[PDB]
RNA sequence: ACGAGACUCUGGCAUGCUAACUAGUUACGCGACCCCGGUCGGCGUAACUUCUUAGAGGGACAAGUGGCGUUCAGCCACCCGAGAUUGAGCAAUAACAGGUCUGUGAUGCCCUUAGAUGUCCGGGGCUGCACGCGCGCUACACUGACUGGCUCAGCGUGUGCCUACCCUACGCCGGCAGGCGCGGGUAACCCGUUGAACCCCAUUCGUGAUGGGGAUCGGGGAUUGCAAUUAUUC
């Protein structure tokens, strides 16, 4: 038995991302393809689907640290903010990207909104999240 | 570098002095002794103290001293 | 132990100058001067200007 | 309408607002803990409130 | 693949305004004033069109189509945030502006200010910085 | 239990120093091998006490120059690993080997220093410390490096590598060379 | 009852001897008492300048004044309590009783 | 019935470690991972210098599980490498006869002395007058 | 009380009262 | 002394290509850059070929990183 | 006798002492999931200070060894040792036409005092530009820029007196800047296990004033305030 913190978490990211495009029940938004992650983000992302993988990783970082809601989840996806001529600051990501992933995976059966002002995972979400990491650990052994 | 002031050299001369019997060549013996039968209102004088008198003795069992 | 008395400002004369009275022990530095001494910084009006008091 | 002309005016924030509560100066204000005195003031008066300098 | 296509169009005539086809085409067509970095991957998002293709080997009709999506892309659901030259100060009508229209566009605002003789216009008319600055230590360029 | 010591993958031993002025000063000889070129430090904290530090500490420490690449360490080893792979990858042997025998070759054997009044352009001939010969080959190494990757196609790794080869044979083409013998020859100019 | 006790003040010494004093008492009373629990001190810094004018060196100081604070639990009725600290405090201590 | 067990710490700039080993299998996990996926992969040599220097048959009836918070990551890399070896050092001290641990200590102090006792080695206190504890601001003639 | 000023702002206030 | 602005190709000829699959196999060390420098190539070109390459199981990999690839030939033993 | 030293604060260490449901650890039980063990800052309870907090103590003195020295004051090197030069505070006689009358209900003289040089209200200015100088910020790139993922802190601040204006997890709406009902915190309790950046991994770019640099400039939308034009800020 192996669970994900025995495993590389870049290639689960990888995997779980494409378990999540193979499942199809994610219900994308239309705005994903003309949308900007961040106000210090420049350009928008090169990924076509990245929808996946940021939902990959907000399911990655709810199995490790319960009670995350959308500013705790915003202050993740964070960094510095290249103000030009005035020296850079850091600052949080988009609101609505992450109200949008934990709506998603809310309306899946993976994230259960636990009492006092979070999101913890469904059993079902933490069993499958055992799946995909001991099919990564399978494939790489 | 390392030189001891006037109440160092002092002290140290006076407890010499005064005492003999009690003090000896092993520092922390006579470090004891400077704490039990002299004022002194910090721990890095007494230290000092403590060391010349192990220096000063180490000179007197070998020869005369003249202070 | 010592004290030190010093009167500044004008005295008998249009340029200022200052007489310092001093006698016995008086320490400045480190931490045994906060609890040692007192020192208290007082005015005299007086009809020409202002007197300067700093006793310790 | 002399009265309500007086204060056509409401200063109820910037530096005009605040004043120091000893020589009722406008100018380097301490904010800090509730103080409300300027620097000046604050130095000269620092020793019975409880400000010591040790570092 | 890897080797060159046959008729590699090498200089491109967009809006009759050259432009290369060596580089990439999210970043060959930006040389048109009007248009960015950020607005070039817009246009190519909804049109198919893949981003790792250079811009000579691109084919007519997807040229003749992000022509068009390039003029005229509010009915192709382009948010009117996005476009430049929104609620203009004559029709009121969201348009994204190419370049000479741009030029055309710049020209009839200042003339507008001028005429109107507003403290911008006048700054403009006299070669000033006009949004407001300490320009006593600054700006050594504005006369010889 | 290990019976030898490997740097990562490159063994430690079977290398030598030719010239016997540094067998001291260049610490690669069983004793002072280690796996990574990041040590705790405190090897600048004495008079002499970098003299036990190892070649590969000290390039490592030497690489990260001009402003912007101040602290950055572990970028630094990174460079070195994908350097040492280019020399073992290119010419066949030990990437140690290469490395020791640079420092003998690009370092200046004498050196002249500044005399008399202000002013002057007066020089007079002496000869160098042995630690400082190994310095100033480390530092004209590095240097070389820098200066050959720079607005360059060639990568930082690549540029390292070529430059420490040129300089294990003399080639008179790297530049740590050619600044050396224009060292000696401006201090025998005025000897 | 589960009564509280916290003591606080600017100097250490008082308060430490009004503390082992309350230790003390509350041993000889024949009744458990907890420990004192040792809160980490809060720091009050101002760095201002030294010249009133804008002319020397620039110099500032640096002001501080630590506060320290204590917990004292026991398992007495009220009466117990105040009559265990209604009798020699320290001049310099302030002293809260807080009960639930 | 009887349970035995050390909790041995260490430390660089800031940031503990403290270990823990007991009987058991040979396992050791760093906040539930293995040192073999510990960023960053550039230091896992660092990491694994302590077992890779003494032999597997050392670890072979003890478990370690380590829990380290504070400082940056090389820091807490430093903190770990010394932790484990402070811990073993310990643990043989404790409850085998320690010819085992001088014959461990004096390979662990001839190759650094950092695997046994810390650096004492902290940031200065910055100054006014400068960008910092050392560095002055630029001072401007005429 | 309902005011209920902090620790610090307690002893700031008994140090400008004892000035 | 002459500037010799670089001119680099982003897709190949007929004689580039075939010159790069009859030579660069047989280098000793093959490095994006270096095949850049001796090929007149542009650099994303360089990765695309080095790719290709080690897909048709022609270049052995001995490394592999964000900024740094090298590239080897196959062992003629 | 003063100044230095001496003194105080802080950092470095003690598996020993005294104590912690406003700090935890280790065990046991109840849970979730994987293949009999592993993971959990999920829940609860019997010991303790290993982590944390802060009080009293201890340790380091040229103490030991080998040299140089009038064998005096001392210097060099080394072993054991967490340290064999941590940093700051305080700081003497004598003065300077040094700065402050615009910090002061500290102040002498002089001026003004109702058509005021006190006072209050409204508008403007202190930001105005052929130029010169000083302290600085950002870059001139491929040890790099952009796009995702991974992972790590310590000093501090916080609902006020005339004094309106605090720090914010959470659910909804919108790309974003932001918006109403919704809870906690007079604070090791809530923000907060302060998921900080630089760094690390993998694509895109490839010597081109280029996807470096973001000055100047046009259009639109929000918050603060009674009011933003000479763009407050975003």
């Amino acid at each position: 038995g192996v669970t994900v913190k025995d495993v590389n978490q870049q290639e689960f990211v990888r995997a779980l991302a494409a378990f999540l495009k193979k499942s199809g029940k994610l219900k994308v938004p239309e705005w994903v393809d003309t949308v900007k992650l961040a106000k210090h983000k420049e350009l928008a992302p090169y990924d076509e689907n990245w929808f996946y993988t940021r939902a990959a990783s907000t399911a990655r970082h709810l199995y490790l640290r319960g009670g995350a809601g959308v500013g705790s989840m915003t202050k993740i996806y964070g960094g510095r903010q290249r103000n030009g001529v005035m020296p850079s600051h850091f600052s949080r990501g988009s609101k609505s990207v992450a109200r949008r992933v934990l709506q998603a995976l809310e309306g899946l059966k993976m994230v259960e909104k636990d009492q006092d002002w979070g999101r913890k995972l469904t059993p079902q979400g933490q069993r499958d999240l055992d799946r995909i990491a001991g099919q990564v650990a399978a494939a790489k052994k | 570098g390392r030189v001891r002031t006037k109440t160092v050299k002092k002290a140290a001369r006076v407890i010499i002095e005064k005492y003999y019997t009690r003090l000896g060549n092993d520092f922390h013996t006579n470090k004891r002794v400077c704490e039990e039968i002299a004022i002194i209102p910090s721990k890095k004088l007494r230290n000092k103290i403590a060391g010349y008198v192990t220096h000063l003795m180490k000179r007197i069992q070998r020869g005369p001293v003249r202070g | 132990k010592g004290c030190e008395v010093v009167v500044s400002g004008k005295l008998r004369g249009q340029r200022a100058k200052s007489m310092k009275f001093v006698d016995g022990l008086m320490i400045h530095s480190g931490d045994p001067v906060n609890y040692y001494v007192d020192t208290a910084v007082r005015h005299v009006l007086l009809r020409q200007g202002v007197l300067g008091i700093k006793v310790k | 309408g002399h009265q309500q002309l007086y204060w056509s005016h409401p200063r109820k924030f910037g530096q005009g607002s605040r004043s120091c509560r000893v020589c009722s100066n406008r100018h380097g204000l301490i904010r800090k803990y509730g103080l409300n005195m300027c620097r000046q003031c604050f130095r000269q008066y620092a020793k019975d409130i409880g400000f010591i300098k040790l570092d | 693949s890897l080797v060159i296509p046959e008729k590699f169009q090498h200089i491109l005539r967009v809006l009759n305004t050259n432009i290369d086809g060596r580089r990439k085409i999210a970043f060959a067509i930006t040389a048109i004033k009007g248009v960015g970095r950020r607005y070039a991957h817009v246009v190519l998002r909804k049109a198919d069109i893949d981003l790792t293709k250079r811009a000579g080997e691109l084919t007519e009709d997807e040229v003749e189509r992000v022509i068009t999506i390039m003029q005229n892309p509010r009915q192709y659901k382009i948010p009117d945030w996005f476009l430049n030259r929104q609620k203009d100060v004559k029709d009121g009508k969201y348009s994204q502006v190419l370049a000479n229209g741009l030029d055309n566009k710049l020209r009839e605002d200042l003339e507008r200010l001028k005429k109107i003789r507003a403290h911008r216009g006048l700054r403009h008319f006299w070669g000033l910085r006009v949004r407001g600055q300490h320009t006593k230590t600054t700006g050594r360029r504005g006369r010889t | 239990t290990p019976d030898i010591k490997l740097f990562g993958k490159w063994s430690t031993d079977d290398v030598q120093i030719n010239d016997i002025s540094l067998q001291d000063y260049i610490a690669v000889k069983e004793k002072y091998a280690k796996y990574l070129p990041h040590s705790a430090g405190r090897y600048a904290a004495k008079r002499f006490r970098k003299a036990q530090c190892p070649i590969v500490e000290r390039l490592t420490n030497s690489m990260m120059m001009h402003g912007r690449n101040n602290g950055k360490k572990l970028m630094t080893v990174r460079i070195v690993k994908h350097a040492f792979e280019i020399i073992h990858l290119l010419t066949g042997e030990n990437p140690l080997q290469v490395l020791v025998n640079a420092i003998i070759n690009s370092g200046p054997r004498e050196d002249s220093t500044r005399i008399g009044r202000a002013g002057t352009v007066r020089r007079q001939a002496v000869d160098v410390s042995p630690l400082r010969r190994v310095n100033q080959a480390i530092w004209l190494l590095c240097t070389g490096a820098r200066e050959a990757a720079f607005r360059n196609i060639k990568t930082i790794a690549e540029c390292l590598a070529d430059e420490l080869i040129n300089a294990a044979k003399g080639s008179s083409n790297s530049y740590a060379i050619k600044k050396k013998d224009e060292l000696e020859r401006v201090a025998k100019s005025n000897r | 009852h589960r009564i509280r006790i916290t003591l606080t003040s600017r100097n250490v010494k008082s308060l430490e001897k009004v503390c082992a004093d309350l230790i003390r008492g509350a041993k000889e009373k024949n009744l458990k008492v907890k420990g004192p629990v040792r809160m980490p001190t809060k720091t009050l810094r101002i760095t201002t300048r030294k010249t009133p004018c804008g002319e020397g060196s620039k110099t500032w100081d640096r002001f501080q004044m630590r506060i320290h604070k204590r917990l004292i639990d026991l398992h007495s009725p009220s009466e117990i309590v105040k009559q265990i600290t209604s009798i020699s405090i320290e001049p310099g201590v302030e002293v809260e009783v807080t009960i639930a | 019935g009887p349970l035995q067990s050390v909790q041995v710490f260490g430390r660089k700039k800031t940031a503990t470690a403290v270990a823990h080993c007991k009987r058991g299998n040979g396992l050791i996990k760093v906040n539930g991972r293995p040192l073999e996926m510990i960023e960053p992969r550039t230091l896992q040599y660092k990491l694994l210098e302590p077992v890779l220097l003494l032999g597997k048959e050392r670890f072979a009836g003890v478990d370690i599980r380590v829990r380290v918070k504070g400082g940056g990551h090389v820091a807490q890399i430093y903190a770990i490498r010394q932790s484990i070896s402070k811990a073993l050092v310990a643990y043989y001290q404790k409850y085998v006869d320690e010819a085992s641990k001088k014959e461990i200590k004096d390979i662990l102090i001839q190759y650094d002395r950092t695997l046994l006792v810390a650096d004492p080695r902290r940031c200065e206190s910055k100054k006014f007058g400068g960008p910092g504890a050392r560095a002055r601001y630029q001072k401007s003639y005429r | 009380m309902a005011v209920q000023i902090s620790k610090k702002r307690k002893f700031v206030a008994d140090g400008i009262f004892k000035a | 002394k002459v500037r010799d602005k670089l001119n680099n190709l982003v897709l190949f000829d007929k004689a580039t290509y075939d010159k790069l699959c009859k030579e660069v196999p047989n280098y000793k060390l093959i490095t994006p850059a270096v095949v850049s420098e001796r090929l007149k190539i542009r650099g994303s070109l360089a990765r695309a070929a080095l790719q290709e390459l080690l897909s048709k199981g022609l270049i052995k990999l001995v490394s592999k990183h964000r900024a740094q690839v090298i590239y080897t030939r196959n062992t003629k033993g």
